[PDB]
């Protein structure tokens, strides 16, 4: 989903038209359309650099931990998880939600880090370091979208 | 529901890919043609009850389908036909607004041509008054916007045909 369908399906759950508010909120955010595909693009094209720098501090950061065990694969399947985490976060930018994250991303994100035993405050860890690193590739307004949809992946891992 | 951008995002997420040049700036035409699809939803939200009055005197009016016997005549049926009128005109302009028509897959045609069948309620008469109401739409907001909320009513009729 996006801002707009959270928009249509509030007016379908009153059985009536777009009220005023709802057709503001429309205008206001199609009207920043330009701005949030440029903060998209950044994430795209830096992708690894993203990963690779938070990698690298993370690890420093957090030395115990299933992708530091010096088992390739286990270190793989994280550094996938990273960039995969980045294309949703692109994605919510898109939608002006954090709709497209949470149903890809964030529901059921305990269950399965738990199934496969990875320790979820290292996860959190992991995505500050990657949140940093993305901050500095864009302006400071450009930042504060961006910010929150790390901090909810965050909010979520606890 | 899933909306011009949603449907974007899921073609894209399938193949674990970012949005490519083309779905970029397919998206940037959405969000230029916002202006008009909130133009369009206002003016339709304004003249509703009026759309159907207009719609319902050129299709289904004065025919055999308003006669004793038929499906619209008693006031309930005659108010149910308007009522199903009244579905279609808000979720064809949700589904404009959307710039996707899955919301009509989802929420009006799901069991419509099944239902329909079931009642006995004329599929062909529905399908004239869709068209019709395509056109009276078109005779308030012009030929510009009048496309855009014909594709959607043209989705509407189309699902009923099978
Ligand atoms: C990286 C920051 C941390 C880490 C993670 C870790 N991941 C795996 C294995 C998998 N991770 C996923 C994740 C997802 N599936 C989804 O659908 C989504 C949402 C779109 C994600 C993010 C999956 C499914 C796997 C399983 C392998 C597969 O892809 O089929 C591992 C390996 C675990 C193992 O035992 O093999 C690891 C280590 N590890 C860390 O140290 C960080 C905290
Ligand atoms: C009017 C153009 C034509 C017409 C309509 C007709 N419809 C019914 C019965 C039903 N209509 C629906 C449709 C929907 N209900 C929904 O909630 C939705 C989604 C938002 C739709 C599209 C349904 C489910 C019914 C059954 C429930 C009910 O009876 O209210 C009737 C009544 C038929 C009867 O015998 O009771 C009528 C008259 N009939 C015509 O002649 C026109 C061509
Ligand atoms: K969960
Ligand atoms: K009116």
């Amino acid at each position: 989903g996006s801002i707009v369908t959270e928009l249509i399906l509030n007016a379908d759950s009153e059985s009536r038209y777009p009220a005023p508010k709802e057709i503001q909120v429309y205008q206001n955010f199609v009207k920043t359309g330009e701005q949030r595909i440029r903060i998209a693009k950044i994430l795209a094209e830096n992708e690894q650099r993203i990963v690779q720098n938070g990698s690298a501090r993370f690890w420093e950061r957090v030395p115990n931990t299933p992708s530091n065990s010096g088992n390739e694969r286990k270190t793989a399947s994280c550094q996938r998880d990273q960039g995969w985490y980045i294309r949703l976060i692109a994605y919510s930018v898109l939608a002006g939600s954090e709709k497209p994250l949470e149903e890809i991303g964030t529901i059921g994100i305990k269950e399965m880090y738990n199934n496969l035993e990875i320790p979820l405050r290292n996860i959190v860890e992991c995505m500050r370091c990657l949140k940093e690193e993305a901050l500095s590739l864009m302006s400071e307004e450009d930042a504060l979208e961006v910010s929150a949809y790390f901090d909810y992946v965050m909010r979520s891992l606890s | 529901m899933q909306d011009a951008i949603t449907a974007l995002i899921n073609s894209s997420d399938v193949q674990g890919r970012y949005l490519d040049p083309s779905s970029l700036d397919k998206l940037q035409n959405y969000f230029q043609s916002g202006d008009m699809r909130a133009k369009t939803a206002i003016a339709v939200s304004a003249n509703a009850k009026n759309i159907v009055t207009k719609t319902v005197a050129k299709s289904l009016l004065y025919t055999d389908i308003t006669a004793p016997g038929g499906n619209m005549y008693t006031c309930r049926r005659y108010a149910a036909c308007v009522r199903d009128l009244d579905y279609f005109l808000r979720y064809a302009t949700y589904a404009m607004l959307a710039g996707d028509t899955s919301i009509l897959d989802e929420r009006i045609l799901n069991g419509l041509r099944e239902t329909y069948n079931s009642l006995g309620v004329p599929i062909g008469a529905t399908i004239r008054s869709v068209q019709a109401m395509k056109e009276v739409v078109t005779s308030l907001v012009g030929a510009d916007a009048g496309r855009e909320m014909g594709v959607y009513f043209d989705h509407i009729a189309a699902g009923l045909s099978l």
